[PDB]
RNA sequence: AGCGUGUGCCUACCCUACGCCGGCAGGCGCGGGUAACCCGUUGAACCCCAUUCGUGAUGGGGAUCGGGGAUUGCAAUUAUUCCCCAUGAACGAGGAAUUCCCAGUAAGUGCGGGUCAUAAGCUUGCGUUGAUUAAGUCCCUGCCCUUUGUACACACCGCCCG
C-alpha cells in the first residue's frame, strides 16, 4: 500500500529499493544472502516486504546492527573475519571496506613473498589445483 | 641399532601388500583375505570363492 | 463411487468419441472409467496394446517429459486433474469430452514421408494411421503447453486447458493446431 | 633492538597482542591465541623436535654482529609454524633443489614455513 | 524480449483498478493479474488472499503449488 | 481422536500455537540467528517456529518408543548441495532438538527413557491427546 | 526401503545408538555387538504437502578468491577433507558431429560396497519414483550367408604409371 521510495543508498553503495530488503541489502560488498537474512531479523523488520518500503529509521537499525553484529546475539561464527591477527579480532568487513582488506592481505604475503602471494601477483592459483589443463582462456 | 632406516609404516598403500607377492597394487582388503587382484584370481578357486553368476 | 465410477470427479458415460476411426485408440471407458490417471500399467509388451490405455493417463504420461521431468507421475496427475478442473471452468462440459475432443482434431489426417527421389529427394503424400493419429495429437497438444509454460507466469495446468480449449473446438490459437495443419500442408504438395 | 626508538619503528601487534608483549612469552600462551592450524601442528608436533633447529636460531643470532643480518640457518621442515620466538632471524628453506633464504617479520605469524619457499616454476605457454 | 517490469507497492488508483476489474475475469491466477495490471507477483499474491475477502474471486482449488480462482458468483 | 487419529499437519499447527499461549517452554536466546540445518539455505522464516518444532517432536515421540536428536537431525536433515558434487544427506542440528528435548522436559511432555532415548510422559501424553481432541473437534472441512 | 557392512584382525585397530557442550563443523562421557542378537521396524532421498518467491543469471547457478573454525596423520605447505562467512563467474538450451537404448526399460532419485589413516565428482551394485517410443527391417553401419569378379594371399591398410 502508499508508496514511496525507489534508490536507496547505504554505506556507499546503492541499493535498488524495489528489491526485497534482505535480496536488496545483498547488493552491498560484504552482505551475503545469509546475512542480510540474519541481520534483518535482528533488526526487527516484518519480514514480509520491499526494500524501497520501510523507514529511515528501520534502515538505521539495520546499518548499526550490521557493524557492530557481535553486539547483537549474532554469533562470531558467522562473521567474515574472526580471528583477526592484527588485532585478533574478530570482525564482519563491509561495503568498500571488503575490497580493501582483500588488498591488504594479498599484499601481506606479497611482501613476504610467500608462494601464494607469489600466485596471486603472476595471476595463477593458489589452492592446491592443477594448472594443466584448466583456467585456460 | 642403526635408528636410521625406518619411517611410518602403520597405514596407508605402504602399510600392507599381497600375502601371496608383495605387490602394493589392486590389493582385495575385504574379509580379511588381503590378496592383490591378480592373484585372487588364480586362488580364488582354493580360497573357495566360485563362479555362478 | 458406488452409483457410478466418476473421475477424480467426472462421468465417464456420455463422452462420444465424435470422429469416426478414431473411435477406439482413444480410450475412454466403453466401460473403464477409473478413478485416477495413474495405473500399474503395462502397455508396451504388444505393439497395440498402448490402445487400451485410458487417453487421460495417457496425455498424463507424456506431459512428464524433459530429462528433469522424467518419472513425475504424480506431478502429471495433480497438473491433470487441476487441468480438467480449470477446463471445466471455462466451459461446463466434461473437460474429459473436451480432452478427446482436442486429440480428434489434432491429429494429422495426411503427412508426408522422406521418400527417396533421387537426388533432390522429395516427400511424399501419404495417409495417416489412427494410432499415429492418436500419439501425434497428445504429443502436440503436450509439448503445446510445455513449451507456452516455460517463460511465463502461468502453470502447466493453466497452459494445458488453453491449448486444450482451444483446440477442442480448433481455435487455431493453439501451438498444436498450426502444427497439425502445418504437416497436412505439407503432405498434400509433395502429391 | 633496545631503548627509545633506536632500531624499533615497525610495530606491528598480533591477535590484538603487541610484539612487545609477543615476543614475551611463551610459546605455549601464543599458540593460545588464535592461528588453529600452526597451534595443533605444534601440540601434535610435540614432543615437539625442531629443538636444534630453535638453539641453531638463537645461536647464530647472537653470533651475529650487532648491526643487520648475519649468516642463516637451514631446514627442511616445510611444516614449522613461524611463532614469535623466530622472528628477526634467517631462514634456509628447502623447496626439493634450492634452500631460499628467507627473514621472518612478525607479519609471517601463523604461517608455515613452507609459504616462503616456492616449489614450482610460473611455467610458460608461448616464450 | 520478453522483460516484465512490475509496479510493488499499491498505488491507489491501482487498488481501485483491482476491485473495479478482476471482478471482470472468469480466470484470474498469479499471472492474470500481472499481465493485466503490472503487478509485482508478490504483490499479485497478496491481492489474492485479500481478494478471498469475503470474495470478489472464489477458491476452486489452491493447490499449494496453485490457487485457481473464479469470477465471483453472479447470474 | 488418540494423537494418530489427527492429521500431521493441523495437529502440529495447533498445539504448537497452545504451546505458544502457554508461554512457558525456554528458549536458547538464539533462535533468531540459528539455521536449523547446516544444509539449511536459510534459517526459518518464522522466527516464531521454535514452538512447531517442539510440537513436532512431541507428536514424534508419542508415535515411537523412544527417541533421540541424531535422529532428529537426520529427521530434519535434508538434502545438502554439494555444489559440483551430487547432493547426500546431512542431518540437522543437535543444539536445536537436544535443546527441544530438555526444554520439554521441563514441562514434564517427555522424560529419560531406560536404555537411552527420550520417550513420552504419561503426563505428555495426555496433553497431546487432549489438544488432539480438540483439532478434531474444531470442524470437519 | 533395499543390496550390503562391522571389532576382539599377519601385527595396528571397529561399527556406533544414547547424556552433555558448541551456530556449525565438531567436541566429550557412556554402553552393546563375532551380528537374523547390535548400529537399524536401516523411520533414506525423490516424492507428497501448507507457505514464500514471481519469471529478474533472480532466490536459477555455485565457479573463483579472501578470512576464519575443526577432523586425519609425526608431518597437509601444493588447498586430503569438512564447516562458517564473505567474494557471487560463465551458463538464459548447445554448430559440425555423435553414444545408447524396448520394460521395472530410458530418465530422475538416494543408499551401501571397493579404493581408504584421511580423502569421491569415480567405479561397482542396490532399492525408490518411472515414462515417451519401434515391434520391425536391412537403408546407412558392422558381421556372417550365397552367387559372382579379382594381376589380391604380410590378403584393399592389398597389387600402380610417367
Amino acid at each position: 500500500p502508499e508508496k514511496f521510495q525507489h534508490i536507496l543508498r547505504v554505506l556507499n553503495t546503492n541499493i535498488d529499493g524495489r528489491r526485497k530488503i534482505a535480496f536488496a541489502i545483498t547488493a552491498i560488498k560484504g552482505v551475503g544472502r545469509r546475512y542480510a537474512h540474519v541481520v534483518l531479523r535482528k533488526a526487527d523488520i516484518d519480514l514480509t516486504k520491499r526494500a524501497g518500503e520501510l523507514t529511515e529509521d528501520e534502515v538505521e537499525r539495520v546499518i548499526t546492527i550490521m557493524q557492530n553484529p557481535r553486539q547483537y546475539k549474532i554469533p562470531d561464527w558467522f562473521l567474515n573475519r574472526q580471528k583477526d591477527v592484527k588485532d585478533g579480532k574478530y570482525s564482519q568487513v563491509l561495503a568498500n571496506g571488503l575490497d580493501n582488506k582483500l588488498r591488504e592481505d594479498l599484499e601481506r604475503l606479497k611482501k613476504i613473498r610467500a608462494h601464494r602471494g607469489l600466485r596471486h601477483f603472476w595471476g595463477l592459483r593458489v589452492r592446491g589445483q592443477h594448472t594443466k589443463t584448466t583456467g585456460r582462456r | 641399532q642403526q635408528l636410521y632406516w625406518s619411517h611410518p609404516r602403520k597405514f596407508g598403500q605402504g602399510s600392507r601388500s599381497c600375502r601371496v607377492c608383495s605387490n602394493r597394487h589392486g590389493l582385495i582388503r575385504k574379509y580379511g583375505l588381503n590378496m592383490c587382484r591378480q592373484c585372487f584370481r588364480q586362488y580364488a578357486k582354493d580360497i573357495g570363492f566360485i563362479k555362478l553368476d | 463411487t458406488p452409483d457410478i465410477k466418476l473421475f477424480g470427479k467426472w462421468s465417464t458415460d456420455d463422452v462420444q468419441i465424435n470422429d469416426i476411426s478414431l473411435q477406439d485408440y482413444i480410450a475412454v471407458k466403453e466401460k473403464y472409467a477409473k478413478y485416477l490417471p495413474h495405473s500399474a500399467g503395462r502397455y508396451a509388451a504388444k505393439r497395440f496394446r498402448k490402445a487400451q490405455c485410458p487417453i487421460v493417463e495417457r496425455l498424463t504420461n507424456s506431459m512428464m517429459m524433459h530429462g528433469r521431468n522424467n518419472g513425475k507421475k504424480l506431478m502429471t496427475v495433480r497438473i491433470v486433474k487441476h487441468a480438467f478442473e480449470i477446463i471445466h471452468l471455462l466451459t461446463g462440459e466434461n473437460p474429459l469430452q473436451v480432452l478427446v475432443n482436442a486429440i480428434i482434431n489434432s491429429g494429422p489426417r495426411e503427412d508426408s514421408t522422406r521418400i527417396g527421389r533421387a537426388g533432390t529427394v522429395r516427400r511424399q503424400a501419404v495417409d495417416v494411421s489412427p494410432l499415429r493419429r492418436v500419439n501425434q495429437a497428445i504429443w502436440l497438444l503436450c509439448t503445446g503447453a510445455r513449451e507456452a509454460a516455460f517463460r511465463n507466469i502461468k502453470t502447466i495446468a493453466e497452459c494445458l486447458a488453453d491449448e486444450l480449449i482451444n483446440a477442442a473446438k480448433g481455435s487455431s490459437n493453439s501451438y498444436a493446431i498450426k502444427k497439425k495443419d502445418e504437416l497436412e500442408r505439407v503432405a498434400k504438395s509433395n502429391r | 633492538v633496545e631503548q627509545k626508538k633506536k632500531r624499533t619503528f615497525r610495530k606491528f601487534t598480533y591477535r590484538g597482542v603487541d610484539l612487545d608483549q609477543l615476543l614475551d612469552m611463551s610459546y605455549e600462551q601464543l599458540m593460545q591465541l588464535y592461528s588453529a592450524r600452526q597451534r595443533r601442528r605444534l601440540s601434535r608436533g610435540l614432543r615437539r623436535k625442531q629443538h636444534s633447529l630453535l638453539k641453531r636460531l638463537r645461536k647464530a643470532k647472537k653470533e651475529a654482529p650487532p648491526m643487520e643480518k648475519p649468516e642463516v640457518v637451514k631446514t627442511h621442515l616445510r611444516d614449522m609454524i613461524i611463532l614469535p620466538e623466530m622472528v628477526g632471524s634467517m631462514v634456509g628453506v628447502y623447496n626439493g633443489k634450492t634452500f631460499n633464504q628467507v627473514e621472518i617479520k612478525p607479519e609471517m605469524i601463523g604461517h608455515y614455513l613452507g609459504e616462503f619457499s616456492i616449489t614450482y616454476k610460473p611455467v610458460k605457454h608461448g616464450r | 524480449r520478453d522483460k516484465l517490469n512490475n509496479l510493488v507497492l499499491f498505488d491507489k488508483a491501482t487498488y481501485d483498478k483491482l476491485c473495479k476489474e478482476v471482478p471482470n475475469y472468469k480466470l484470474i491466477t498469479p499471472a492474470v493479474v500481472s499481465e493485466r495490471l503490472k503487478i509485482r507477483g508478490s504483490l499479485a499474491r497478496a491481492a489474492l488472499q485479500e481478494l478471498l475477502s469475503k470474495g470478489l474471486i472464489k477458491l476452486v482449488s489452491k493447490h499449494r503449488a496453485q490457487v485457481i480462482y473464479t469470477r465471483n458468483t453472479k447470474g | 481422536v488418540t494423537v494418530k487419529d489427527v492429521n500431521q499437519q493441523e495437529f502440529v499447527r495447533a498445539l504448537a500455537a497452545f504451546l505458544k499461549k502457554s508461554g512457558k517452554l525456554k528458549v536458547p536466546e538464539w533462535v533468531d540467528t540459528v539455521k536449523l540445518a547446516k544444509h539449511k539455505e536459510l534459517a526459518p522464516y518464522d522466527e516464531n517456529w521454535f514452538y512447531t518444532r517442539a510440537a513436532s517432536t512431541a507428536r514424534h515421540l508419542y508415535l515411537r518408543g523412544g527417541a533421540g536428536v541424531g535422529s532428529m537431525t537426520k529427521i530434519y536433515g535434508g538434502r545438502q548441495r554439494n555444489g559440483v558434487m551430487p547432493s547426500h544427506f546431512s542431518r540437522g542440528s543437535k543444539s536445536v532438538a537436544r535443546r527441544v528435548l530438555q526444554a520439554l522436559e521441563g514441562l514434564k511432555m517427555v522424560e529419560k527413557d531406560q536404555d537411552w532415548g527420550r520417550k513420552l510422559t504419561p503426563q505428555g501424553q495426555r496433553d497431546l491427546d487432549r489438544i488432539a481432541g480438540q483439532v478434531a473437534a474444531a470442524k470437519k472441512k
